[PDB]
RNA sequence: CCACAAGUCGAGCAGGUACGAAAGUAGGUCUUAGUGAUCCGGUGGUUCUGUAUGGAAGGGCCAUCGCUCAACGGAUAAAAG
RNA sequence: UUCUAACUCUGUCCCGUGAUCCGGGACGAGGACCGUGUCUGGUGGGUAGUUUGACUGGGGCGGUCUCCUCCUAAAGAGUAA
RNA sequence: AUAGCACUCUGCAAACACGAAAGUGGACGUAUAGGGUGUGAUGCCUGCCCGGUGCUGGAAGGUUAAUUGAUGGGGUUAGCG
RNA sequence: GAACCCACUGUCGUUGAAAAGCCAGGGGAUGACUUGUGGAUAGGGGUGAAAGGCUAAUCAAGCCUGGUGAUAGCUGGUUCU
RNA sequence: UAUAAUGGGUCAGCGACUUAUAUUCAGUAGCGAGGUUAACCGUAUAGGGGAGCCGUAGAGAAAUCGAGUCUUAAUAGGGCG
RNA sequence: CUCCGGGGAGGCGGCAAAUAUCCUUUGAUCCGGAGAUGUCUGAAUGGGGGAACCCACCUACUUUAAGGUAGGUAUUGCAACAUGAAUACAUAGUGUUGCAAGGCGAACGAGGGGAAGUGAAACAUCUCAGUACCCUUAGGAAAAGAAAUCAAUUGAGAUUCC
């Protein structure tokens, strides 16, 4: 499923709005895609499913803290 | 349930001691071709009639 | 991002100078190379602290 | 005059005025056609209101502007077989 | 115009493995393009919801739909086709 | 419908179709192949028109969206009064 | 030209022997043939040598149950003195 | 409408103006310039519970005034009382 | 069927009579409590399958022929242990042991999606309505809850329901 490893966002429901007011369901999608990074700590490259937002945060805190949190919550990475 | 007002009507019509009262028409716009003797006598407020009584009565139930 | 170069680069600096980058360079390039390392204040002072001397020692 | 909404005539009182020596005449044109409600906004004023208080924004009142809404009491801002 | 390091391969080899899926590893060919997210202009009977007036010597076609003057109107007012 | 004929698209991860995607058919095929459209064995043949709509190729002049935000005009108050 | 598969004409039948038949004639009958068993495609979808044909005696959008006691300016009815 | 306009083969049983809340008018009962409690508590149709509602004053868009008030330069005139 | 307690002249369930045989004052039938037994299908869990069927393996004992009894053999998640590639360390993978889960059921709760008939005397904004319906998942209730909340004489004091 289209699901954030890091974040957690997923797609959401809101409406089209038209210029005379018709309002029609669409979705929003997180700007989701699949990247690699160096886990030098064990030597290796690991794959995840993540957002942009979720490279900021990366970027902010180390690949190797962020590791550590998503194992605390059971992920397999 | 209750009685719900008619809200375009309460905001055309008050009350006073023994009626209602309301404002004139034709005083919005078009108003150079008008003799000034209608644009002074249609100025102000004015009663509603015995006819139309009953019907904001009924659009009213509260006023 | 701000980054501290561990190693020296052609035209970013020279054995330890802080600069700025693009966020993809050093991202993609850089870091998991190990040609540097982002500037946050433990890794810095950590650059200072004792490996500066070893650093240093090993120019090549 | 009239279902309503509307429409028509009007002596006389107060202020300012024009023309007449004056008594006086004048609130458009001999008259009856030359027209469009409400809603929503624009412009000029204003001793009204102003979400704690002082202001302001917005609203109200007075004057005025935008419809061949002509299927002309005008079902929508927006529609052929 | 070059480069490789993000990214692509429904290309080759090795392993998981008794496997034309998939994952990892090594190459090769591309490469900051292609492609995806948010915003935005164009196109869009492919698909969807609907509209397409009334009078009327049946309906359609034609004409008409609001205002003013005269006659019909039977010496007050009003009076239809 | 048909064999025959013609136009047109498609260089392979093909065009095209199904599906939300992963993927599947096309095809374990490769322009002597595959899809769409019209005509309809065979004989003789198949005239003129590119102004309209469509398609294909050009141009970088006019107009135009998101984004960007130069200037100008208001509100408020330190102070001057 | 028999079996088998079809359905061109006529009489009969029409509360039928039969919710599509019988009888007398008729067409194809080594092929784009007929048929058994088991599978695949599901409703704005499928399938169609194309008739808007077929999709369980139902098709210009199947059947069942829910929204649901849909709405009906229309037709009917509305009980002793 | 005897109508050749509709409905009924006959009998027996069933079959259609309701219920809740709000409001207005008319009767009737209590209290009377006053009338009345809601939820709730309550060995519970009692007794407590006065928050609230209607009446007792209008005019004005409103600020404001108040047996007056609005309009206006106006104590004039006029509208609502 | 067994034990304990209650009870004191009948009883062998009903449709469904009668017969026949019986049981019972050495305490029956019956009533209450605690045990024992409990075929096959069904989450069904050894593999399969057209539910109530077909086919197996392992171990301990037992039989003497082609068997019997008892137990075990699902998947996933977590923990421990063992083993173990490309690839040298490792890791992926593989296996054993232990623990847990899955399904069913009235309404009420919380969350993820979400109409149209109808009304507007037409209809598109709007209404119907976050309703009907689909999906996931608790508990005896759930949810909310202890102010970066209201108020405007500088006062109140978490949430929920009338």
């Amino acid at each position: 499923s289209k699901v954030c490893q890091v974040t957690g966002k997923r797609p959401v429901v809101g409406n089209n709005v038209s210029h005379a007011n018709n309002k029609t369901k669409r979705r929003f999608e997180p700007n989701l895609h699949h990247h690699r990074f160096w886990l030098e700590s064990e030597k290796r490259f690991v794959r995840l499913r993540l957002t942009t937002k979720g490279m900021r945060i990366i970027d902010k805190l180390g690949i190797e803290k962020v590791v550590a949190d998503l194992r605390a919550q059971g992920q397999k990475i | 349930a209750k009685l719900k007002t008619r809200r375009g009507a309460a905001k055309r019509f008050k009350a006073t001691a023994n009626g209602f009262k309301r404002k004139q028409a034709f005083k919005r716009h078009i108003l150079t071709k008008k003799s000034a003797k209608r644009i002074r006598q249609l100025r102000g407020c004015v009663m509603v009639h015995v006819s139309d009584v009953a019907s904001v009565r009924r659009m009213c139930p509260y006023i | 991002m701000d980054v501290i170069l561990l190693q020296r680069i052609k035209n970013l600096g020279k054995l330890g100078d802080k600069v700025s980058v693009k966020a993809g360079y050093g991202r993609n390039f850089l870091i998991p190379q190990g040609k540097a390392v982002a500037a946050t204040e433990a890794n810095t002072a950590a650059f200072e602290a004792r490996r500066a001397e070893l650093e240093k020692q090993e120019a090549e």
